[PDB]
């Protein structure tokens, strides 16, 4: 399945019951690619983490952000409304409903 | 490009605590992540030093340097492939089910490579790991890529 | 405005509009108050309700008047959502001093004086931040339950 | 390291310390530039590719020399992973130079036995070695050539093995020029037989 990728000669090799067969300097080629991939390494998987790590910090100094507002505005309503005829009405009436 | 996204400038006004429209160089790593970019901390460190910029001494910023540094980090978002994130953790635990034992992921995320504090590690496992001590990383990496 | 909340205001509009023509006049206000037990409802109270509108109280004028007074109105499920995030372990009502500190230190809407008014009719538990849930009830439907 | 004990004293001439290895295989390498090349005085010396004349090549040397030689006067160089390979035939670079060079390197390190396929190459030490060591003899006893480092007793034991395992007769063909020192080996092989099955 792996060899599925790569801009490599799908000729130069050959598989069998216990191992793959390869022409020259191939495995050599492999490694090289590999070599580059370590210079990179982990390093990429770290980052995201790091990134992500702080991304949750914002939601915390941050998560709360809106739940407050919701609470914030929500109260204010009431303070205004509770004195409104129409709203008292709805209130006494709100129960007879179903 | 603008697509001129002027909301990056409005988010710089939410991270500058002095209101003078400058953001210190130590905040630029976390604000690139809050604008939708995940550069690794060594990469943020290199680039800085690369440009003979010292994050060791006092720093200020201007929007005119932070904008092109976010645009230089934005090309590196092609490194964020979720196949390799789930396959990394699938090679980290035996059997055909995606579960890391609690303390394996916590000690690896704090001590391997770019050190994440154990406070941040507990805030990233909180809710996805139940009392069985087994973190399902199929849903764990799904929720980590939801932010 | 969610659609079930707008249907609740449509049902309240139909119970106050007893002529069923689509416009609540002053006679509908007085006959709805008399059917709730208000035999002494003054005409000046009915005139002050009509003085909050620029035109006749049809369904869209009643919705815009309630919209402009309830610009921070929150349904009970979203208030309990925010209180479950403030008590993320579930079940427990949160402490009095924790809600006073977190209201002030996050926002200007959570300043103290306002916190003394929150404790003042929202009783102790509610005020204190220990109970929970009764305050969500009285924010969506006022007065003591 | 752990393994090697049997030899112990011979070890250094058979195999290298597990870090000597490690320090050698795990080192910086630039494939696209590192290469082997033809050389008028010395047969093939190593160098780094500098430029490219479209079908000519200019290379630096290891000693410091610059030569512009044909495209096929230039030969790749194995990744460090193949430093002092027991079996050159495992190399991914089957050249003329790489073979010369492998032998040479493990010799400068005093390893006289290196395999090249089925062969068992042997280089004249020109000095004394604890290899014919009476400890080794045992060590190589009952071991496939993959369970132990390149050595003649490997060949010689395997023969024996194979002899009883397959129920076939065996042979060992020793060959080299006048000064290669075959008698020496031959003799040494012979003792081996006599000892291990007398």
């Amino acid at each position: 399945k792996l060899l599925g990728g790569g801009d490599v000669d799908h000729t130069q090799y050959a598989f069998g019951h216990t191992k793959v067969f390869f022409k020259a300097g191939l495995l050599g080629l492999l490694e090289e690619m590999r070599d580059d991939k370590l210079a990179e390494i982990i390093t990429a998987t770290q980052a995201r983490c790091r990134g992500f790590l702080m991304r949750v910090e914002y939601r915390a100094m941050v998560e709360r952000r809106e739940s407050i507002f919701c609470i914030q505005y929500n109260v204010r309503s009431f303070m205004n409304v509770k004195h409104w005829p129409w709203m008292k009405l709805f209130f006494k009436i709100k129960p007879l409903l179903k | 490009s603008k697509a001129a996204a002027d909301d990056f400038k409005e988010a710089f006004l939410l991270f500058d605590r002095t209101g003078d429209a400058k953001i210190t160089a130590s905040q630029v790593g976390d604000i690139a992540r809050a604008l939708g970019q995940n550069p690794t901390n060594a990469e943020i460190n290199k680039i800085l030093g690369n440009p003979s910029k010292e994050e060791m001494n006092a720093a200020a910023i201007t929007f005119e340097e932070f904008l092109p540094m976010l645009q230089a980090a934005a090309n590196n978002k092609d490194q964020g492939t979720f196949e390799d994130f789930v396959e990394g953790l699938r090679v980290f635990d035996k059997e055909g089910n995606g579960t890391v034992m609690g303390a394996e992921l916590r000690h690896v995320l704090a001590t391997l490579g770019e050190k994440m504090t154990e406070e941040e590690v507990e805030e990233l496992m909180k809710g996805q790991e139940d009392s069985n001590g087994c973190i399902n990383y199929e849903a764990f990496v799904k929720h980590i890529m939801s932010v | 405005f969610d659609e079930t909340e707008i249907e609740d205001f449509k049902e309240a509009f139909t119970v106050i509009d007893q002529n069923a023509d689509g416009i609540i006049d002053k006679d509908d206000l007085r006959e709805t108050f008399a059917a709730m037990g208000r035999l002494n409802v003054k005409n000046e109270e009915l005139d002050a309700m009509i003085k909050e509108a620029s035109g006749p109280i049809n369904f869209t004028v009643f919705l815009t008047m309630f919209g402009e007074k309830l610009k921070g109105a929150d349904p009970e499920d979203v208030i309990m959502g925010a209180f479950k995030v403030l008590d993320p372990d579930g079940k427990g009502s949160i402490k009095k001093s924790f809600l006073e500190e977190l209201l002030t230190t996050g926002g200007g809407r959570f300043t103290p004086e306002e916190i003394k008014n929150m404790w003042a009719a929202f009783p102790p538990d509610v005020a204190g931040n220990v109970d929970y849930k009764n305050i969500c009830y009285v924010i969506t439907h006022g007065e003591d339950a | 390291d752990a393994e090697m004990a049997a030899f112990g004293e011979a070890a250094p001439y058979l195999r290298k310390s597990e870090k000597e290895r490690i320090e050698a295989q795990n080192k910086p390498f630039d494939a696209k530039s590192s290469v082997f090349v033809v050389h008028p005085k010395q047969s093939f010396v190593k160098g780094t590719i500098q430029s490219k004349e479209g079908g000519k090549v200019t290379v630096k040397t290891e000693g410091g020399e610059t030569l512009t030689v044909k495209e096929d006067q230039v030969f790749s160089m194995n990744p460090p992973k193949y430093d002092k390979i027991e079996d050159m035939a495992m190399m991914t670079h089957l050249h003329e130079p790489a073979v010369l060079y492998n032998l040479k390197e493990r010799y400068a390190a005093w390893m006289i036995y290196t395999y090249s396929g089925l062969f068992c190459v042997t280089v004249n030490p020109y000095k004394w070695l604890p290899v014919y060591n009476p400890k080794v003899v045992l060590a190589y006893r009952g071991k496939k050539r993959q369970e132990a480092p390149p050595h003649i007793f490997s060949i010689s034991d395997n023969a024996y093995q194979f002899m009883l395992t397959d129920r076939e007769n065996q042979s060992i063909l020793i060959t080299g020029e006048s000064g290669a020192g075959k008698t020496v080996n031959t003799k040494r092989v012979i003792q081996y037989f006599a000892t291990i099955a007398a």
